[PDB]
């Protein structure tokens, strides 16, 4: 997942 | 479920407080997979794991690849409107  | 528009407030030094998966190359919407405790998405109370992000700040994310969605999302500042749906 990308963390934002 | 219905489309909701949710206002997230973040200070300039923090992140959005979300993890996302999916996007155009995966043939599924940009999807929130994590809500980070104490961070802006957690605090607004209207964003949840499982929500699809249709748009942010009027930027349509329905047909955007993952990396570009990450970039747009990371560029958002202050009071940010999320258009989301849990289908």
């Amino acid at each position: 997942d990308s963390i934002i | 479920g219905p489309i909701r528009k949710v206002l997230l407030l973040k200070e300039d030094h923090e992140g959005l407080g979300i993890s996302i998966t999916g996007g155009k190359e995966h043939g599924v919407p940009i999807l929130i997979s994590e809500i980070h405790p104490g961070q802006p998405a957690d605090r607004c109370g209207g964003l949840h794991v499982g929500d699809a992000i249709l748009a942010v700040n009027g930027v349509n994310l329905r047909d955007t690849k993952h990396k570009e969605a990450v970039t747009i999302l990371s560029q958002q500042r202050g009071e940010i409107e999320f258009e989301v749906v849990y289908v």
